[PDB]
């Protein structure tokens, strides 16, 4: 199941990736003319939704290189345990 | 007079030529009292599994065959007693006057030779007990990643059994076989004394395999404890059997059956280990009133890694057992003790082993909070709740704190019923969530001191009647009236 | 000219017979154990031809006890099961034998449980919906009668229950006979069942054949030939419509699994057999209606691990009608049926057959779903204030539909502790019509939780103060 | 006759053919000679099957390098055995029991066999009695027992080695009793490294070193925690002495079985390992204990491989301690040492009827929060703190102060950075976290927590930094 969940947070890191971009372009083009707006409270939405763009894309690439890695060590285990079931039977 | 030889040995296993009229699963002599199981019958050779001791085996040595199957002593004397998956006492206190004998590989009753499981078998725990209820003759899986409190929970089901061993009705009396598989040897002595501080020992049993013992001894473990536990099963007695931890034995099954060479499958396991736990729980049942009406219920513990529950042994007992207990670590951790995941944990049972007034007050509580969780996780970050939701939120935490409860901390079933109706009814609506605890275990002790009429009620029709019901409501607004919410 | 125990692994035997007398493949032949305890009479299934008159065989009954050397006697015949009207009412293993009243069913006619599917030629595709009472069901998933169906599901999200559930609202007005085959499963499940058909009267119409988890690998590889067999009889010489239950049909192929290894195959992926998808078509190509011949069937389906890419489940999808997929995921949000809408298939959901009505409504029920289910993640890091008025009125509605596609159930009183209940059909449609318009959108989500058609949401809202 | 020959050299493994009648015993070990100039030795064979025909299969405590077939081969007709005592303290030993440090010393010494049963069950008593190291993290959340065992695991360079030697000052420096060392399967400069240093501290004329380190064949490094084992059962069963065992890293011994079970043609288990290894774990830890009266506290340095905590050595490792320290890679990099998974790490006695309700509470509430902090990571790495409500933020600033002030600076850290340690009593221990949980120092900057000691160095560092 590490695949699958590895899978479907890839799925929803790309979502929010893509809506966090969407909301950084908006932004800027408001700043021209909620709580998404980083230290504001504690421009300011531009600012944060393009650090939360790089965030999401960062964790997709991790996601990723995780994924890879559980896909070709799932692989690995499939062969070992065929090819063990396949020597006890030489 | 067939004596074979050892043609080879090493790890626990044996090969023996000779032996022509020797059966399957046999009990074999080795010189020096070693003991050995045969599991490999071909035309060359006989493969066996040595049941401690092997390093005395040797090339050459005879080997003698007993006539018998894998049995077991079983009877009244082993109450009280720690002994060895051969029945052997090992607490030092001295011989045990077995009943009679008992083969492990009996059949388990047919579906005709049972009858439904309808008979509590209260384990004092508020979350298990209204949400996940265990009847007499079920199969409940305690299952979660280590220290999430699985040993807790069977412990304490033992422990509650107490009373009802007091009264000394056979009907009420729940006798236990604590079943330690792979654990190290301190750990069973902590559990031991655990079950002597609490007076469990009058009528518990320990089958020990420690973690020293030889693989063999820890794949018959549960078979034996299962053994034990039936004898008394069949002659009208009602038993509670834990397996901690069948994980352990499934390794050493998987150790054996590689050292017999026998082909490996998922994880390197032998084809048959699923067929090796469903035939131990399977002896777990609720017999026919025509068999004598005993019963066995089966606590199997499995440990995952890392809240893997797809890895293949707990997938197996899953598949197996009525029902399982899903404790985790991150529930642990935020305070929610008995750590269950109430959204994935189910009894198969269910309202068919809870007396009348839990299925009552408890009916719809699993879920509800698999519906407050979501609906937590969904409103997590919502800034305008609408009333319902806002109401449905406010009602599920005091009732995730309702359900949290101590380490042996026992409630009877009319204070669990108490506590319930105090949740459900929307009694604690009014409480601040962090005095929620403080006010049940109040309001129980009030009417534990001025109102025992209620509980008396509960107990002993199994009910709560409209007139205790209205009398517990009045109770609880003049309580509330002088509690003292910090 | 009877052969003799050679080799002994579990419950695979070797057995020497003399040349000129090895037993065909799949012949039955018996073995006896003698030790007192264990004393018994094995039923041995002859899988291979090994060569200088060998044979490998499965063991029916656990081989405990059993001695190289014994005599082994070839009954020249496969297993084989009693037949006829004869066997309604009563409770068969794997064998045949009565296990209900010992001894009956002896002189019965008997079939041979290897069989041959219905030829090409006689098969006629199945379009006449089964209408059932649940929502979720008759909406999304809608099942054929004389067709193939099946619920999937890990462990414990609900197949056993609503394989009752069917057998409540299908079996008891059923004008012909049923069969029960439970493969591999609980016993006390098993004795449940008995109980509950005995109380509602359907065991009459009933024949119950079981071969539960504790028994050895080869009981529950053929136990559901036994119970098809039965089936097959009553389909074909009887001549009248047949309901056939099988609960769990994974069970089989994982029998095959078990023995697979000690039979001398090398392993496929995943652990499984090599032949997994020859043996399950043997077996599913028989369960079957024909022209003018009807069964209704309807398989529990065990998702290992709750994994659908699992070669087992993968297989077995390709052999139904109409599939219910249950999901640990809906499972666990207090949704039951445990039904995943998004995954769920059957294939007389179209226009056509269904009606446009009936179709158009499933289909803007599964889009608004599926538009929740890919904004789920989002709300969850978020917050729904995010999304776009209509993405938030589609959650809105997606909230309330997922809900409603949820019923209190006739099996589930047991563990709910309220009555259940059945939505007609046009009932059905008209409410999710009238959902997916939004005409409900002012009603608390937890008015829509567990109830059955309009009436009860109308009662539900009040209790909750809407309307 | 009476002396063998080999037949066949499989790398570290030897078959060895005995005449009938002269089979060793299984563990007793044999001598055969090389004799090729530059590795001309006597090799060490402790029998480990026996295969029939007169055969025996047995694991070489030497590499076999320059060995020959046909060699002949002596039969000590004892297992391997160590030498015990009060004289084997200040010395080093390899796994065959010579000393390094002075070559023949301890001959005259009695000797042990290194293979004997555990204590029996009857003997063996829980130990619920705390082992105060004045480390927080340790302390509060951890507490190790005495006369208990303890492990610390952690992948590859997180601070185990640290930590033992941390445990070595906290714990032996001042210790009445007897200290046994065992390098397993190390590095042999750590070995030096830990000799100067005892000689340095004169703790080593109470401490017995036994080492068999990474350039060992596998059968030396399976078998030199016997060895040290066995000097240590000596102290507790012969002289009432109270022992301290360190064993750094018996993941090695796992590994090093690995290695020979591969090379004695058994049939692998999972990830490659040996079917025997959570058999032969059990032996060496039961081993490793306490008994009624006779105190041994054993800590154990535990490698994680590739960080995989669900490897199968240490999962079947975790069963076998009262105290569990897991070192997280995560911390490390955080600079927090030492680098312990303050969630992930356990301990039998942090319930309240052993440490006392005060400081259970402190501890769960400690845990609660820092298991808040863990939960929100999803948000906070993709919109940071400022989208949590205030309850939360105000939790995430408490949560990284405590998580800060878990780190310490440890008397073994000095050689790293020059600061010399702290000592924390548990007391303040307790006091300043249940100060930190309830917000007291919220005002602080983060940094003050990091890597000090009681709250006096806090309330320093703090002013140090303006606050
Ligand atoms: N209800 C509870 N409330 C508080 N602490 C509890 C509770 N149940 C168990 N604990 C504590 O949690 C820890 C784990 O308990 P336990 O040994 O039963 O768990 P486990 O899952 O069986 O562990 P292991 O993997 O060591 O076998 C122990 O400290 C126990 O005291
Ligand atoms: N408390 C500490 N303070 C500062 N640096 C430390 C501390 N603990 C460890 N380190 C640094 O980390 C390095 C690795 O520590 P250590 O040797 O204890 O790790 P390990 O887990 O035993 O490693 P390995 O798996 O390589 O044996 C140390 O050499 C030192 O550089
Ligand atoms: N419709 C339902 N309503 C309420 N609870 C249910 C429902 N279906 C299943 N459950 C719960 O989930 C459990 C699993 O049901 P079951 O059908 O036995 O699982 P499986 O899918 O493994 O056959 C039941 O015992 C019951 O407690
Ligand atoms: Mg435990
Ligand atoms: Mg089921
Ligand atoms: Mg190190």
């Amino acid at each position: 199941a590490t695949l699958r969940e590895l899978r479907g947070r890839i799925r929803s890191a790309g979502s929010i990736k893509k809506i966090t971009k969407a909301q950084e372009l908006i932004a800027t083009s408001r700043i021209a003319k909620r709580g998404l707006c980083g230290a504001y409270n504690a421009a300011s939405r531009r600012r944060a939704m393009k650090s939360a763009t790089d965030n999401a894309d960062d964790l997709i690439k991790a996601l990723t290189l995780a994924a890879n890695r559980e896909r070709q060590a799932q692989i690995t285990q499939e062969i070992s345990e065929i090819v063990g079931g396949a020597n006890a039977l030489a | 007079e067939e004596i074979g030889t050892v043609i080879d040995a090493g790890d626990g296993i044996a090969h023996v030529e000779g032996l022509p009229s020797v059966m399957t699963q046999e009990l074999l002599e080795f010189p020096g009292g070693v003991l050995g199981v045969a599991l490999n019958l071909d035309e060359h050779s006989v493969g066996a599994v040595i049941l401690g001791e092997f390093e005395k085996i040797e090339e050459g040595q005879q080997v003698k065959r007993t006539g018998e199957v894998l049995s077991v002593p079983v009877g009244d004397a082993f109450l009280g007693r720690v002994v060895n998956p051969l029945g052997q006492p090992i607490d030092g206190q001295g011989d045990i006057a077995a009943e009679t004998r008992r083969a492990l590989e009996l059949q388990a009753p047919s579906v005709v030779q049972r009858q439904s499981v309808s008979e509590p078998l209260q384990t004092g725990i508020k979350a298990i007990d209204a949400m996940t209820p265990i009847g007499r003759g079920q199969r409940q899986l305690i299952i979660g990643d280590r220290k999430t409190g699985k040993t807790a929970v069977c412990v304490d089901t033992i422990l509650n059994q107490r009373e009802a061993w007091l009264t000394g009705d056979p009907k009420q009396q729940v006798r236990c076989v604590y079943v330690a598989i792979g654990q190290k040897g301190t750990t069973i002595a902590s559990v031991k004394r655990a079950l002597e501080e609490g007076g469990a020992m009058e009528y518990t049993t320990i089958v020990a395999a420690p973690a020293s013992d030889a693989a063999g001894f820890k794949w018959l473990a549960p078979y034996t404890g299962s053994a034990i536990g039936q004898h008394w099963m069949y002659n009208g007695k009602h038993v509670l059997i834990v397996f901690d931890d069948l994980s352990k034995q499934a390794d050493a099954y998987r150790a054996i059956s590689l050292l017999l060479r026998r082909p490996p499958g998922r994880e390197a396991f032998p084809g048959d280990v699923f067929y090796l736990h469903s035939r131990l729980l399977e002896r777990c049942a609720k017999l026919s009133d025509e068999l004598g009406g005993g019963s066995m219920t089966g606590l199997p513990i499995i440990e995952t890694k890392a809240n893997d529950i797809s890895a293949f042994i707990p997938t197996n007992v899953i598949s197996i057992t009525d029902g399982q207990c899903f404790l985790e670590s991150d529930l642990f951790n935020q305070g929610v003790r008995p750590a269950i995941n109430v959204g994935v944990s189910v009894s198969r049972v269910g309202g068919a082993a809870q007396i009348k007034a839990m299925k009552e007050v408890a009916g719809s509580l699993r879920l509800d909070l698999s519906q407050y969780r979501e609906l937590e996780a969904f409103a997590a970050f919502a800034s305008d709740l609408d009333a319902a939701s806002k109401a449905q939120l406010d009602r599920g935490a005091r009732l995730v704190e309702l359900l949290k409860q101590p380490q042996y901390s026992p409630l009877a079933v009319e204070e669990q019923v108490v506590a319930i109706f105090l949740g459900t009814q929307g009694h604690l609506d009014s409480v601040p969530v962090e005095d929620v605890q403080r006010f049940e275990s109040e309001l129980l002790e009030h009417v534990k001191a001025s109102h025992s009429d209620i509980f008396d009620g509960i107990r002993e029709t199994k009910k709560l009647s409209e007139e205790a019901e209205e009398k517990l409501v009045s109770v609880i607004n003049e309580f509330k009236k002088g509690f003292q919410a910090s | 000219t009877a052969g003799r125990v050679v080799r002994i692994t579990g419950p695979v035997v070797d057995v020497e017979f003399p040349r000129g007398s090895v037993p065909e493949l799949f012949n039955a032949l018996h073995a006896e154990i003698t030790f007192g305890a264990l004393a018994k009479t094995l039923t041995l299934e002859v899988a291979q031809h090994l060569g200088d008159s060998l044979v490998r065989c499965i063991s029916m009954q656990p081989t405990d006890g059993l001695v190289r050397g014994v005599e082994v006697t070839d009954t020249g015949a496969s297993i084989s099961v009693p037949v006829g009207d004869g066997v309604k009412g009563h409770v068969f293993n794997a064998l045949g034998d009565c296990l209900d009243d010992p001894g009956y069913g002896k002189d019965f006619e008997h079939w041979s449980i290897h069989r041959k599917p219905p030829a090409f030629s006689d098969l006629e595709p199945r379009t006449e919906m089964l209408e059932t009472g649940l929502k979720v069901v008759d909406l999304l998933t809608p099942y054929v009668r004389g067709g193939k169906i099946a619920l999937f599901g890990g462990a414990g999200v609900g197949k056993t229950v609503l394989i009752q559930e069917m057998i409540n609202r299908i079996a008891r007005n059923f004008g012909g006979t049923s069969v029960f085959a439970g493969v591999g499963e609980r016993t006390r499940e098993g004795n449940d069942l008995w109980v509950e058909l005995a109380d509602a009267n359907v065991l009459k119409d009933t024949a119950l054949v079981f071969g539960q988890m504790d028994e050895p690998p080869g009981t529950r590889m053929r136990v559901a030939l036994s119970a098809l067999t039965m089936a097959e009889f009553f389909r074909d010489e009887q001549g009248q419509d047949v309901l056939l239950f099988i609960d769990n049909i994974f069970r089989f192929t994982q029998a095959g699994s078990e023995v697979s290894t000690l039979l001398g195959r090398m392993p496929s992926a995943v652990g499984y057999q090599p032949t997994l998808a020859d043996e399950m078509g043997e077996l599913q190509e028989r369960i079957t209606s024909t022209r003018g011949r009807s069964i209704t069937s309807m398989q529990a389906v065990y998702v290992p691990a709750d994994d659908y890419t699992d070669p087992a489940p993968a297989t077995t999808f390709a052999h139904l009608d109409a599939t219910t997929e249950l999901s640990r995921a809906v499972f666990s949000k207090g949704i039951f049926p445990a039904v995943d809408p998004l995954a769920s298939s059957s294939t007389i959901l179209d226009p056509a057959i269904v009606g446009d009505e009936h179709y158009r409504v499933a289909q803007e029920v599964i889009r608004i779903l599926q538009r929740y289910k890919d904004l789920q993640d989002i709300i969850a890091i978020l917050g729904i204030d995010e999304l776009s008025e209509e993405d938030k009125q589609l959650v809105n509605r997606a909230r309330r539909i997922e809900r409603f596609l949820s019923q209190n159930m006739m099996a589930a009183e047991q563990f709910t502790g309220q009555p259940g209940s059945t939505v007609p059909l046009k009932e059905t449609i008209e409410a999710f019509d009238k959902l997916t318009k939004g005409e409900f959108d002012h009603l608390p989500e937890q008015a829509f939780f567990l109830i059955g058609g309009l009436d009860d949401l109308a009662k539900k809202a009040e209790s909750l103060g809407a309307k």
